[PDB]
């Protein structure tokens, strides 16, 4: 994900510094159709989850999208290995097992496609509209990394390719978090675990195969994956092995929240606060000749993005690693 | 009910339901008549608020305007 | 006494049921009469579909089904390539015997921190080269 | 439309005029300063509100001020391209 | 004006009730009359809300059955008529053959029961009477519009002979803008006499209803016991009546202070303010009056939030586990909103109402404050930094030591000052008893000390942001000429280093996040200490206890409400828990991604629409041409999403945990 957003960034830089290719001359249809496909994908894919949530809450499981109810079979997801029936085991563990795809896999894969397409939309818009646009016609003169062009024309905030990356990084992080959660839950529920005894084995999975039944709802994701599987990391303080992981969980939550400061606030408030503070220093004759300044707009965005991504990644890192370490030992 | 609360299940708290509805159709109809009066008055008030004051009224409206003696006394007293 | 007569008598704090124990006894009777433990949702929605060995029941991938998924719906997974395990054990035992004969002496556990002289070194051994 | 005003602190360096994206400003003769010229804003109807003049103003506080008026937005001040209000 | 964009709706809706900004609202007479009419309509809305609550209690609910066995019974709010619910089988909210019902968490049942309601007929009569009161309010609005119109007509028709007739221009709104008479009558009749009237109501209706044996009303109904009657677990009704009698007498006395109807009696507020420490201010300023009223209302709302929980005034209210928490949280949130409102309207007063003197002149309180606003802000910043540094550092020390498994290594500062104050209060109460008070005194420990310092941090930072906005509203070192610009404007451009969030409205936007945080801290403290007093006392000294024993542990019933196993009566709470999470996350979008990207995206979408074959020939795009939300519009919308999600995701949690 990080290197893909990087490729988008440096594509934008190349467009700014050099002449672009001729596919930029019909950029409006390209980005328009990408916008439409993003909207349609998000609507359908996420609204299936929302429909499942609402109907299940109302008490109508027969109306939801699931294997027992209306089912969205992934017809195109076909085997190619041609493996023999069964699973491969090694000393009380399942080294290899076929992943069986159903409505949950259909829904999660289309969520993946939606998020990938939205990230691609942000990156491609930044690349194609880097030199100029209907809003501002001298974006090339403005450069690559500028905060805006002004409050004019309604407001030209984050029109630069740098800001387009600044948003595409958020979207890449969202996509990768969903991918990580999908992989983690699916592997725990349907692949990993132990077995209990031509011989037939009953496979006891770590998550107990709850992905196919609970993953069909956002509430199921919230309960069976985050809340239920955060027991290890949340209750890791006394345990010698993973107390560090619990503390890092807490600290990553703190850092992620602290990023919202920079992501929501603006330069002028902090500059005025700094001046008011500096009044007292000048009063007491503490005169810093490297005059304090509030972080620039682009720097504030960068700091917020860095802290946001780092905190989220740290929370996920600690959560998954604590769960795995405890379960395997 | 299918209670979902730990305390509800523990203490056996219940939501008793009457055998007969509290109010009858006639009572609901009377309340709706009062509500309709409120609605008509409220629509009139919304129209008045939308149109604000009309200083042109002294040109055509009947009468010569009037200030209550108490209002005159308040004006004389001042603020 | 019993729930029927408890509810027939009813509870009223204002008049007779001035006893919190009686009040909550009536409450428990009403609870048992009018409340249900669960909504009664069909148990099928709780059973797993994928990874439980019962995938074929749902017929999700009927057109050109994946052979690796067991056809049995009992929920048990056979071990893939069972026949090879005895063969693999025989091969590894045969190789062990072959190398044992080739060396001519019992295998000695290697030392993680130990140092061993090369078998072709020209100097007198300090630590056995094996 | 926005309101672009010029104050006598102006020194007539022309940087605002050169930074104007839609040519709202022009230098006019004056005697207030040594440069003998002061920026004017005759075509304020074309002002978009980018405050590039304000960015380029050297004076300690700006001798040119752009007051944004979101209630009186016009197509010229909004830079409308796909839609036409004329 | 035909030439318009889709931003027209948002621009209008952001100032629909900003009457001062209305076009063709020529004068203060129009402003005051419009505000008075709006007030009347607001009173009508309140009365209709009361009537609706009473009607639904009477009709859809079980008040008569509840009052028989209040302790185990649960009040019904209203029925559920929602077609989307399952029809094949009964819902969790029904008795398997009965209309679905919702439990009521507003305490209105206890309110009515201790007020003296015994039958649903009385509730029906009240519903009817409050609807009639709403009619009366609207008709009074109409009456006053007509009376003021008749005075303008008179002034037009009649003129004083001398040229000073224009002086009457100032006195046309005397009835609405007079302060002395309004103060006298409000404090004497609207407060003191209202209290005396409610004492009469208590003595006549509430006391006989509560007391089983009949007894004639007399001074025996006025008592000065204290504490809670054991049977109802609430304050003695006889004491409430004396309370209100005493306050009513005091305020009736105070209501003769100013000269209201004659100049022979009473004193003038201008004269008091002129002769007092505060030199004088624009008492006529409607924004200033609103700010003062909002500050008073905020403090009173906080006081009621604390005292309804501490000293239970309503029958069996304490027994209701959920209603107590809901009431406390509700009124705490209302109080926080009113406080930040007072600050915002003080800022607006400074922006567009205060008449600043010349710079060197320092005669008024506002000018004196503006002289050393820099010192005020620097000291407030110092206090905030100290509180944050040390609270967070002590919490992190405890966190690390607990994670390593050594509670003995935690820093645990005993709350000696609070314990001394509590012991003095307990000594006074014990002396009075020798001559019970539940929840007025609580164990108080180092965890309480840390949480109190955290709440102090929140309050100090919120006040820091609001004071900075107010005192920099007129001017600032970064933007000296901020008086000319409106209260809320987008920015000042990327020049001068960048000027995001430079307006006083932007300071309010920022202080709103803090208010929500400090209120969340307060609510978490109350809820945790309420749910688990012992666990809170022992473990609340490190933040992992808050994150694990409070949130993660108590989140189980809510998330388990509806699942593959089934649903229960908390399924609605679980769906609103997730809906509000989604609303919060949506607010993040408007808060993070700003307008240029979205304007370019809107341009592309508009291009697609104009290139579509059928749609182009019908829709030109000229009228209401779509546009991206302005900078301030998006700031406000993101703030609204954030606030809605944050506020509305809590009640589901508290109901789930306390039910
Ligand atoms: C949960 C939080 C959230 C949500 C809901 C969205 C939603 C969206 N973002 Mg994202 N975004 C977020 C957070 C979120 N964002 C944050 C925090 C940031 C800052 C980094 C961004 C930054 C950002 C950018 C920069 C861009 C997006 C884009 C989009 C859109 C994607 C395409 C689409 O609409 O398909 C899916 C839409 C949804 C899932 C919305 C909910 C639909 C529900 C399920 C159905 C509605 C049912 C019914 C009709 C409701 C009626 C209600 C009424 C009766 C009251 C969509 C509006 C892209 C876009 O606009 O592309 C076209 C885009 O360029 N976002
Ligand atoms: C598809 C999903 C869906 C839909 C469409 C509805 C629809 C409804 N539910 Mg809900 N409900 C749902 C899912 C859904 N539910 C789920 C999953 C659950 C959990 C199992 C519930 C649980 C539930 C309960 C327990 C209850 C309802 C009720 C209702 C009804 C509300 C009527 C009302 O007073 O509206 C009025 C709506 C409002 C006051 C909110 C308006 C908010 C928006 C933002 C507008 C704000 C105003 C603004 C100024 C704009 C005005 C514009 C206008 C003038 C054009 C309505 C039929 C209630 C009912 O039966 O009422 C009779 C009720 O008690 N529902
Ligand atoms: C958004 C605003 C808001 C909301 C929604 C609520 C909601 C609530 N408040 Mg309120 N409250 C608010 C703001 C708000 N409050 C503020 C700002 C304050 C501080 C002043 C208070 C102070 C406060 C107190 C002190 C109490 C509440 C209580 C309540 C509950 C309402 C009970 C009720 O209606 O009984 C139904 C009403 C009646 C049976 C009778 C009402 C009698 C009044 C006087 C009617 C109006 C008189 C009429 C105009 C007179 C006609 C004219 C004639 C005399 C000449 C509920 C939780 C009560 C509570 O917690 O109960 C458990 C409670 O004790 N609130
Ligand atoms: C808060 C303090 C305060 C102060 C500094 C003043 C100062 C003044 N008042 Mg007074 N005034 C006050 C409170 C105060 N007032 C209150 C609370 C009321 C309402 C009752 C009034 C009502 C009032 C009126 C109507 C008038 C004044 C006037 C005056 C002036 C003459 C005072 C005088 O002769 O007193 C000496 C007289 C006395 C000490 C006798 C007072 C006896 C009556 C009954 C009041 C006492 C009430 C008591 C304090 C509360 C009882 C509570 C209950 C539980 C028993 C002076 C500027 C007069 C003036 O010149 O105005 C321009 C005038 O007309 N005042
Ligand atoms: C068109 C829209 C609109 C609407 C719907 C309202 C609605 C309201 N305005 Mg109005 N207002 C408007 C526009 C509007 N306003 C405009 C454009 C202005 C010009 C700035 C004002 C200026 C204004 C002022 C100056 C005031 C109002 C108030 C009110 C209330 C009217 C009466 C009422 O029912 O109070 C119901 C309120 C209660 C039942 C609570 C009563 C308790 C009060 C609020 C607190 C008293 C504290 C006291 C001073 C000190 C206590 C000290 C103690 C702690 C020791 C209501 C909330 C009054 C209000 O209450 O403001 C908060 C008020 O004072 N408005
Ligand atoms: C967890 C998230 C977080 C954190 C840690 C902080 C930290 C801070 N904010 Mg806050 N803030 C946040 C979120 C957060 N904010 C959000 C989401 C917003 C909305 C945009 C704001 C908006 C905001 C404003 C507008 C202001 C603050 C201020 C402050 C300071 C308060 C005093 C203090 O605690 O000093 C101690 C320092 C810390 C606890 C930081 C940790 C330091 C090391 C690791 C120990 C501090 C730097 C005020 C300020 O600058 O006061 C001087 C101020 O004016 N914040
Ligand atoms: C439900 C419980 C939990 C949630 C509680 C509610 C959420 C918290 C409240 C939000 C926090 C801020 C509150 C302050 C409000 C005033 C702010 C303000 O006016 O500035 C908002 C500002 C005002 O607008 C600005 O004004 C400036 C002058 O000061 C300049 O002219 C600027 O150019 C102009 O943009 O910005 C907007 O214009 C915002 C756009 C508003 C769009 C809303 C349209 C859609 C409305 C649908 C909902 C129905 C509304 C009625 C509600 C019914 C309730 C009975
Ligand atoms: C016109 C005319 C003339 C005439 C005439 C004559 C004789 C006219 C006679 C008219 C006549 C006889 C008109 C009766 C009306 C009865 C009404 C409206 C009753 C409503 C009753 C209502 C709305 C009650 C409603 C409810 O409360 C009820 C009852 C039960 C409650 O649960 C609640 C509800 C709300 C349901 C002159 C004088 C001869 C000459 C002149 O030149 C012209
Ligand atoms: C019963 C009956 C009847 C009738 C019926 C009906 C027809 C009803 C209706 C009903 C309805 C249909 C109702 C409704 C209501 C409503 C309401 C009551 C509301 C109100 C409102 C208010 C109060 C407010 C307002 C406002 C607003 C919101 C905004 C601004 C302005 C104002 C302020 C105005 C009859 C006579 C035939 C016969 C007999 C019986
Ligand atoms: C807080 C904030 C500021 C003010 C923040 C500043 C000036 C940063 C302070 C820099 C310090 C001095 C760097 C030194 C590093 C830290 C002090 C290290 C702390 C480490 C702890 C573990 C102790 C902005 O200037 C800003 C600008 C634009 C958008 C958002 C914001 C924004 O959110
Ligand atoms: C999503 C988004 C947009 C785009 C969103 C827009 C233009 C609003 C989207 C429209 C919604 C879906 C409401 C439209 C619903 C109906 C068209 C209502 C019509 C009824 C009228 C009569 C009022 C911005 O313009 C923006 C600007 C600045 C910072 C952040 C953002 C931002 O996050
Ligand atoms: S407005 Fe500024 S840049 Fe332009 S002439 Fe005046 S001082 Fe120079
Ligand atoms: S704001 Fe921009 S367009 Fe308007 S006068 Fe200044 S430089 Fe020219
Ligand atoms: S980034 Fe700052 S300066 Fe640029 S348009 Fe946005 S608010 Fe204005």
């Amino acid at each position: 994900g990080f290197f893909t957003v990087a490729s988008g960034a440096h594509a934008s830089i190349f467009v700014i510094r050099q002449l672009p290719t001729s596919e930029i001359r019909h950029r409006d249809p390209i980005i328009g159709h990408l916008i439409w496909v993003c909207i349609a994908l998000g609507l359908h894919s996420f609204g299936l989850y929302c429909h499942n949530d609402t109907l299940e809450a109302l008490g109508r499981p027969e109306d939801t999208f699931c294997d027992n109810s209306i089912q969205l079979k992934p017809i195109f997801a076909k085997q190619f290995l041609g493996l023999q029936p069964g699973i491969e085991v090694l000393d009380g563990k399942i080294v290899r097992m076929t992943q069986e795809l159903g409505t949950a896999d259909f829904m999660v894969h289309h969520i993946h496609a939606f998020t990938i397409h939205v990230t691609l939309l942000i990156l491609l818009k930044g690349v194609l509209y880097a030199r100029n646009s209907r809003l501002v016609s001298d974006k090339l003169e403005l450069g690559f990394a500028y905060p805006c062009d002004g409050p004019g024309r309604g407001g030209t905030c984050q029109i630069s390719p740098w800001d387009h990356l600044f948003l595409a990084v958020f979207w890449m992080y969202n996509c990768l978090s969903v991918v990580i959660f999908h992989y983690f839950w699916k592997m725990q529920s349907d692949v990993w675990g132990s077995y209990v005894h031509h011989s037939s084995l009953t496979c006891s999975h770590y998550s107990q195969g709850d992905f196919s039944v609970n993953s069909i709802t956002i509430n199921g994701w919230l309960r069976n994956l985050l809340w239920s599987e955060a027991s290890q990391v949340i209750q890791s303080y006394a345990l010698p092995s993973i107390c560090s992981y619990g503390f890092i969980f807490l600290a990553a939550h703190f850092v992620w929240a602290f990023s919202l400061m920079f992501l929501f606030s603006g330069r002028a408030y902090w500059q005025e606060l700094i001046e008011s503070i500096l009044w007292s220093h000048h009063k007491l004759k503490i005169v810093p000749h490297i005059q304090p300044r509030a972080l620039s707009i682009s720097q504030g965005r960068a700091v917020g993005l860095t802290h946001y991504v780092l905190g989220g990644i740290g929370c996920t890192w600690a959560f998954i690693i604590s769960r795995m370490l405890v379960l395997t030992t | 009910r299918v209670p979902g609360g730990k305390r509800t299940k523990e203490l056996g708290l219940v939501v008793p339901i009457p055998e007969e509805d509290g109010l009858t159709d006639g009572q609901i109809a009377a309340l709706f008549v009062v509500a309709l009066v409120v609605l008509i008055a409220a629509v009139d008030l919304a129209r008045s608020l939308y149109f604000g004051l009309q200083p042109n009224k002294f040109k055509t409206a009947k009468g010569k305007g009037s200030i209550t003696p108490f209002m005159k006394r308040l004006i004389e007293n001042g603020f | 006494p019993s729930d029927e007569e408890i509810l027939a008598k009813g509870c009223d704090i204002r008049v007779d049921c001035t006893t919190k124990e009686q009040q909550f006894a009536w409450a428990k009777a009403y609870y048992r009469k009018y409340n249900q433990e669960t909504d009664g949702k069909d148990p099928k929605y709780s059973k797993p579909s994928t990874g439980a060995g019962v995938f074929r029941k749902f017929k999700i991938d009927w057109p050109n089904p994946d052979p690796s998924i067991p056809d049995t719906t009992d929920g048990t997974y056979p071990i893939r390539n069972e026949d090879f395990l005895p063969i693999w054990k025989q091969q590894q035992e045969d190789l062990r015997a072959k190398m044992k004969e080739y060396i001519g002496r019992e295998f000695t556990e290697i030392r993680w921190i130990g140092d061993y002289d090369n078998a072709r070194s020209p100097y007198k051994p300090h630590n056995g080269y094996y | 439309s926005h309101a672009v005003k010029i104050y006598d602190t102006c020194i007539g360096c022309t940087l605002c005029v050169r930074a104007c994206p839609t040519d709202v400003l022009e230098m006019v003769p004056a005697t207030v300063n040594a440069a003998k010229q002061v920026a004017s804003s005759p075509r304020v109807e074309d002002c978009v509100g980018c405050k590039r003049c304000e960015t380029a103003c050297p004076t300690d506080f700006l001798s040119i001020r752009v007051y944004l008026q979101e209630n009186e937005e016009t197509q010229y001040s909004l830079g409308l391209d796909l839609a036409d209000w004329s | 004006n035909g030439r318009c964009a889709t931003s027209r709706y948002l621009q209008v809706m952001g100032s629909i009730h900003d009457i001062e900004s209305y076009f063709a609202l020529d004068n203060t007479l129009s402003l005051n009359l419009q505000i008075f009419t709006a007030h009347w309509g607001h009173l009508a809305i309140i009365l209709m809300w009361i009537s609706g609550n009473l009607y639904h209690i009477a009709s859809n609910a079980n008040y008569s059955l509840w009052i028989k066995n209040p302790i185990p019974s649960m009040p019904i709010a209203h029925n559920i008529w929602d077609p989307h619910f399952t029809s094949s089988t009964s819902t969790p909210y029904s008795h398997t053959t009965t209309a679905a019902v919702l439990i009521a968490y507003s305490g209105i049942y206890n309110q009515l029961y201790t007020s003296g309601f015994s039958t649903v007929n009385q509730i029906y009569k009240a519903t009817f009477a409050f609807s009639c009161l709403a009619v009366i309010s609207i008709l009074l609005a109409k009456i006053h519009i007509r009376t003021h119109s008749e005075v303008l007509h008179n002034s037009a028709t009649h003129a004083s002979q001398i040229p000073s007739f224009f002086q009457l221009l100032y006195f046309l709104d005397v009835g609405i803008s007079s302060i002395n008479i309004r103060l006298n009558f409000h404090t004497g009749v609207l407060v003191g006499f209202f209290s005396i009237a409610y004492t009469g109501h208590l003595l006549d209706v509430a006391i006989p209803a509560s007391r089983a044996p009949l007894s004639h009303t007399s001074l025996s109904y006025l008592t000065f016991f204290g504490g809670l009657k054991s049977d109802t677990a609430s304050l003695y009704l006889t004491d409430i009546a004396h309370h209100h009698l005493a306050i009513g007498v005091i305020f009736v006395y105070i209501g003769h202070l100013y000269s209201s109807c004659s100049t022979a009696l009473g004193t003038y507020i201008r004269d008091m303010l002129y002769t007092s420490a505060i030199y004088m201010f624009q008492i006529k300023s409607l924004h200033l009056a609103l700010s003062l009223a909002l500050a008073g209302c905020a403090v009173l709302t906080s006081a009621t939030a604390q005292h309804i929980y501490s000293l239970t005034p309503y029958f069996y209210l304490s027994y209701d586990y959920v209603t107590s928490v809901t009431l406390y949280v509700h009124h705490s949130y209302i109080a926080s909103f009113l406080a930040i409102a007072s600050h915002a309207h003080a800022a607006i007063t400074l922006v567009r109402d205060w008449v600043a003197p010349l710079e060197l002149e320092s005669s008024c309180t506002i000018a004196r404050i503006h002289t050393h606003k820099a010192a005020i802000i620097s000291h407030l910043s110092w206090v905030s930094l100290w509180l944050g540094f040390h609270t967070l550092a002590i919490y992190s020390h405890n966190d690390t030591n607990m994670a390593f498994g050594s509670p003995s290594k935690q820093i645990l500062i005993e709350p000696t000052n609070a314990q001394l104050i509590q012991e003095s209060s307990g000594k006074a109460l014990y002396s009075f008893a020798i001559n019970s008070f539940g929840s007025f005194i609580y164990p108080i420990g180092p965890g309480d000390l840390y949480v109190h310092h955290a709440i102090a941090l929140g309050l100090h930072v919120t006040v820091l942001i609001l004071l900075k906005g107010a005192l920099e509203a007129r001017g600032s070192k970064l933007m000296p000429d901020k008086m000319e610009h409106s209260f809320g404007f987008s920015c000042d451009g990327p020049g001068r280093g960048g000027t995001c969030d430079i307006s006083a409205w932007d300071c309010f936007y920022l202080a709103m996040f803090w208010m929500l945080n400090t209120n969340a801290w307060i609510d978490f403290y109350f809820h945790y200490k309420y749910l688990a007093p012992r666990q809170f006392s022992e473990s609340s000294t490190y933040l992992e206890s808050w994150f694990r024993d409070y949130l993660w542990f108590n989140s189980a019933p809510l998330i388990r409400a509806y699942s593959a196993l089934g649903t229960n009566d908390l399924s609605v709470q679980a769906w609103f828990f997730l809906l509000t999470h989604l609303a919060w996350a949506t607010g993040f979008m408007f808060l993070i991604s700003w307008r240029g990207y979205w304007q370019e995206l809107i341009d592309i979408i508009l291009y697609m629409h104009l290139k579509t074959p059928i749609l182009i020939d019908l829709w030109n795009g000229g009228v209401y041409t779509p546009l991206a939300l302005s900078i301030v519009q998006a700031r406000f919308i993101g703030l609204v999403h954030f606030t809605a999600g944050l506020i509305l995701t809590y009640p589901p949690f508290i109901i789930s945990t306390t039910s």
